[PDB]
RNA sequence: UCGAAGGUGGGAUCGGCGAUUGGGACGAAGUCGUAACAAGGUAGCCGUACCGGAAGGUGCGGCUGGAUCA
RNA sequence: AUCAGCUUGUUGGUGGGGUGAUGGCCUACCAAGGCGACGACGGGUAGCCGGCCUGAGAGGGUGACCGGCCACACUGGGACUGAGAUACGGCCCAGACUCCUACGGGAGGCAGCAGUGGGGAAUAUUGCACAAUGGGCGCAAGCCUGAUGCAGCGACGCCGCGUGAGGGAUGACGGCCUUCGGGUUGUAAACCUCUUUCAGCACAGACGAAGCGCAAGUGACGGUAUGUGCAGAAGAAGGACCGGCCAACUACGUGCCAGCAGCCGCGGUAAUACGUAGGGUCCGAGCGUUGUCCGGAAUUACUGGGCGUAAAGAGCUCGUAGGUGGUUUGUCGCGUUGUUCGUGAAAACUCACAGCUUAACUGUGGGCGUGCGGGCGAUACGGGCAGACUAGAGUACUGCAGGGGAGACUGGAAUUCCUGGUGUAGCGGUGGAAUGCGCAGAUAUCAGGAGGAACACCGGUGGCGAAGGCGGGUCUCUGGGCAGUAACUGACGCUGAGGAGCGAAAGCGUGGGGAGCGAACAGGAUUAGAUACCCUGGUAGUCCACGCCGUAAACGGUGGGUACUAGGUGUGGGUUUCCUUGGGAUCCGUGCCGUAGCUAACGCAUUAAGUACCCCGCCUGGGGAGUACGGCCGCAAGG
């Protein structure tokens, strides 16, 4: 019963460049676009 | 407890008031050494008690097994103790704990009959229940078992009781099927007591 | 406790240094 | 300081224990909603905010019967950091077959069990008493 | 034990414990029987005990009891062994059937009856 | 170009057997002593070092799970 | 983790290529990442699930039948054909094997249904039909179908029925006990009526087919099921157990034998425990044994355990990830919660009902499907974000106590040796002695000198340090604590897997030093014998400098933090109100006694082993064994 806090590294797929380290950005599942990087991420809310 | 079965031409057996049900638990001789051997006492943990719901609990030191048994009945006669019920059931789930003797006291719906280890299927069975629900958690023990037993009664208190303490209206105490079956019970004794009038 | 416990385990302890002053020189070499 | 609330019922288990009359806590929105359930069931007498040393603090005065015999049976925290218990509405757990109550702290603020099971929400325990 | 302690690593139960080692968890194995020779038990316990040592077919090496009053097998007996527990020759936990493929069931006996494997009388 | 099997090569790793040898468990009963339990006849035990046919003995520091009370 | 790093099409980009489709799927170039103590890469085992078994449930075990997915088809590669391919009864190649050959070369592939050998404790017939249902091709008839439908075989399982019923004695024959009266088997039997299911022999004989068919017929099962008849108690009971748990006891026979036993344990000529008999008990076409699993086992404890002494608190700290978080306003709706939609195939499971003479069995209708996703709602609590506060935390200021630590310089008493006096035959040692030092001038005493180590008294249940530990003095450098004010910061706290550091004594390296004590080592004595105690001598060591090592009964046998819970009396540090040093109150420390509460007991008891919260360590019967194997650290001993 312990609400345990776990991680999960996914791969992201920027177009623009907009996010960079420290950043609270959406994601959204998308086609397999290589291998293991199968989200893309629009409305990125705050930088760093 | 052996050659019981006798008639004799004497005086009286003294049978008299008082027909209540008597549980012998547990006998097992007990040696003391002394210089040159050992000497051979008797114990035997008496239980005694009437279906209303009035349990004792007796400790006999003897060197006769019968008379262990008795001087257990006289001590469980000087030391009765009152067991709050509901119907034939117990009110409520309770652990009680004699230093090792764990006992869980658990209520049941009527029918399903007392299901307990010796020792406080004994208890339970001079008691005035019929139908409860019991463990014997840790100690393994004869002793310990009844007197946790005897301890987790003490644990229980009435719900009236319970709504005395917080100076609450019942209904406001209890929840409602409990109450039924207060109901139930009380009706049932209605109906055997008003039989037993006439 | 008592210390029979603690005497049967150094009994044992003791066997066993024993057991490797004897052995001390053949480890270093059959290791070696 | 690691639970406020183990602390507040700890203090009454064992100035209830130890055949007090009042007791002092500091003051906290949490402890004031239980402090106002066990005022409405009736197992505390009733409780005072004073002003003090910087904050405000919680004074009750406990329940006792016909002689020194104690009200609170009992505490036991159970939704406690580290196993925070949860609560559907089936089961709002029944404390000593109900004469026990279950103090449940739901969407709609602070309820018993009984409160929980009528009103038809559920979503956590706290602690309870008997 | 301070439940995130447990939520790490904690709570797995213990060991097997297989009593047997005859092999494959099958009850009973029929097997080649070498040097029957009779033992001395414990010291409360004084007497002479018919074993056998048998090399089961699962290719180990074990010693099996023999119960009854004599045993019909000599060297080269393929005697059935099942698993069982004698105590009181300390290594011997097997029994071997008694009316089975070589060693014949036990004459005479007629109130036991099934182990010992004696056929009804006509 | 890729490519299964085959060949050569030096390794990983899991085992089986091995003369001889170390210890371990059980046996009754044998030999040798008597270390421990009573201040067990030099209080015992821990660490470590050294020595001794064996239990053990001594040193250095520690400990009461030590005793009687100068 | 006794497997900690792996990866170079590997991680991303662009241009191509490929595909039914996205894509390091592929390729050329460019960039250099990516994945890992939420266990990467390795090792071991394993088809997965609806389910089944067990269990109060939580959970544990399991994946047989039936059903759903997946992988394979002698071993290993490959494509082709096609809407679609692990292509079981296709192809091509290479292997291993079986077989035919006129020696040139061919042929095979039961992990389809039967069946044979082998392996094994063990698992069935080389069956009959497409009548029914499914499938294929065909306009249809129809043809194919070891799917299926049925049959055979095995008490292999589950359920039902039978082996008779009613009468029948102060209780026969026989048996075995006996207190020699009798008692049991036993209303049981013989006998006397009665009834016959099920097997037996007769004659009739299905439903499954609102089917197919344009033919007139058609049921594999089948002359089966099932009816109605006939004869007559007529053909039909066994297995385990009777010391204790655990329903059920007596005699005879062997008397530590032969044997028994699930554990405890029974056998040494009076066994209710071995073997046989009577008798009883429990089951019954079965009843025992062995194996495997769950249960009891709260005995891996989420529900639901523990750690002073029973197994169990790391020697002690600092701190990375992590876990956890005081007061209060707002906002988000991630946790939580409410509600509705979708879904959780069928079967099973549970409830009701219907069908088969009943039941097992089967069917119909609910529930279950404890879950997950979408929409809408709630905002107490947890969390996120944005803020605010001073009680926790830390800092400043004023003091105060202290064998806290390191370096340097120095002091005296005592022991030993040295030189010189004075001076003689013993000194030393012991339970009692003897080796020993002496008579060459010892021990004794006086004067002087060397040198080393330890610090009498103060000094103890006392101080300080995180723990080891720390006491001659002085000086120099430095660490922590406590109180008071509240000036500042504003939750910066707590704990802490791994990790680094400190860590008595003994021991180790290199170089010094070496008075006393002193393992080993001698002699003496004691003794049966001392490789021991006791005596005389005595080397490493003990000391210092620089490093190792990492252990102890490193003990309060008690991890760290925090809040609360009657008191009484000592003593250590400091503030203040009152008498005027005496008491009071307060904060921090350390002891002795004591309630409540707790504990198995002893004990603990505001310095908790009490009441609660947070984090870590650790325990799971005793040996084997803190040992092997492996790795890590170490100069080695070893850890």
């Amino acid at each position: 019963g312990k609400i345990i806090r776990t991680t999960k590294k996914v791969k992201a797929h920027d177009e623009n460049g907009e996010a960079g380290i420290g950043d609270r950005v959406s994601l959204m599942e998308t086609r397999p676009l290589s291998a293991t990087k199968r989200w893309r991420l629009v409305e990125i809310l705050e930088k760093a | 407890r052996g050659r019981r079965d006798d008639r004799g031409g004497r005086g009286r057996d003294g049978g008299d008031k008082s027909n209540y049900i008597e549980r012998v638990v547990s006998i097992n001789r007990v040696s003391k050494v002394v210089k040159g051997g050992r000497r051979f006492s008797f114990t035997a943990l008496v239980i005694v008690g009437d279906g209303k719901g009035m349990v004792g609990v007796g400790y006999g030191k003897a060197k006769e097994v019968p008379a262990a048994i008795a001087k257990g009945v006289e001590e469980a006669r000087k030391n009765f103790f009152r067991v709050p019920l509901i119907g034939s059931t117990i009110t409520h789930p309770v652990q009680g704990e004699a230093a090792a003797g764990v006992v869980m006291l658990r209520p049941a719906s009527p029918g399903t009959g007392v299901i307990a280890g010796g020792a406080a299927r004994a208890v339970l069975e001079c008691a005035g229940v019929h139908d409860i629900l019991a463990k014997s958690l840790g100690s393994d023990n004869a002793i310990n078992v009844v007197h946790a037993t005897v301890a987790a009664l003490k644990l229980l208190q009435r719900p009236e009781e319970v709504a005395a303490r917080r100076g609450l209206p019942i209904e406001d105490v209890a929840p409602a099927g409990m109450l039924k079956a207060r109901r139930e019970s009380e009706a049932l004794a209605a109906a055997a007591a008003r039989e037993g009038s006439a | 406790g008592s210390v029979i416990k603690k005497r049967r385990k150094r009994m044992s302890k003791k066997k066993h240094r024993k057991l490797l002053r004897r052995t001390r020189v053949q480890r270093r070499k059959l290791g070696k | 300081m690691t639970d406020p609330i183990a602390d507040f019922l700890t203090r009454l288990r064992n100035a209830n224990s130890a055949y007090h009359d009042e007791v002092t806590l500091p003051h906290s929105k949490l402890k004031a909603n239980i402090a106002e359930i066990l005022k409405r069931e009736g197992y505390i007498s009733d409780y005072r905010t004073e002003d003090a040393r910087v904050g405000k603090s919680l004074v009750v005065q406990l329940k006792y019967g016909p002689s020194r015999e104690r009200s609170i049976a009992g505490l036991r925290r159970v939704s406690k950091p580290g196993l925070r218990v949860y609560a559907k509405s089936t089961n709002l757990p029944r404390v000593l077959g109900g004469l026990g109550v279950a103090i449940i702290s739901t969407s709609s603020g602070l309820l018993t069990d009984r409160q929980a099971a009528r009103q038809g929400v559920g979503g956590e325990v706290l602690a309870y008493v008997w | 034990p301070t439940i995130q302690q447990l939520v790490r690593k904690g709570r797995r139960d213990k060991i097997a414990k297989v009593k047997t080692a005859a092999l494959k968890g099958s009850p009973q194995r029929r097997g080649v029987c070498t040097r029957v020779y009779t033992t001395t038990p414990k010291k409360p316990n004084s007497a002479l005990r018919k074993v056998a040592r048998v090399k089961l077919t699962s290719q180990v090496e074990v010693t099996a009891y023999i119960p009854g009053e004599g045993h019909n097998l000599q060297e080269h007996s393929m005697v059935l062994v099942r698993g069982g527990r004698v105590k009181d020759l300390p290594g011997v936990r097997y029994k071997i059937i008694r009316g089975s493929l070589d060693t014949q069931g036990v004459k005479n006996r007629k109130q036991a009856r099934s182990r010992y494997g004696a056929k009804k009388e006509k």
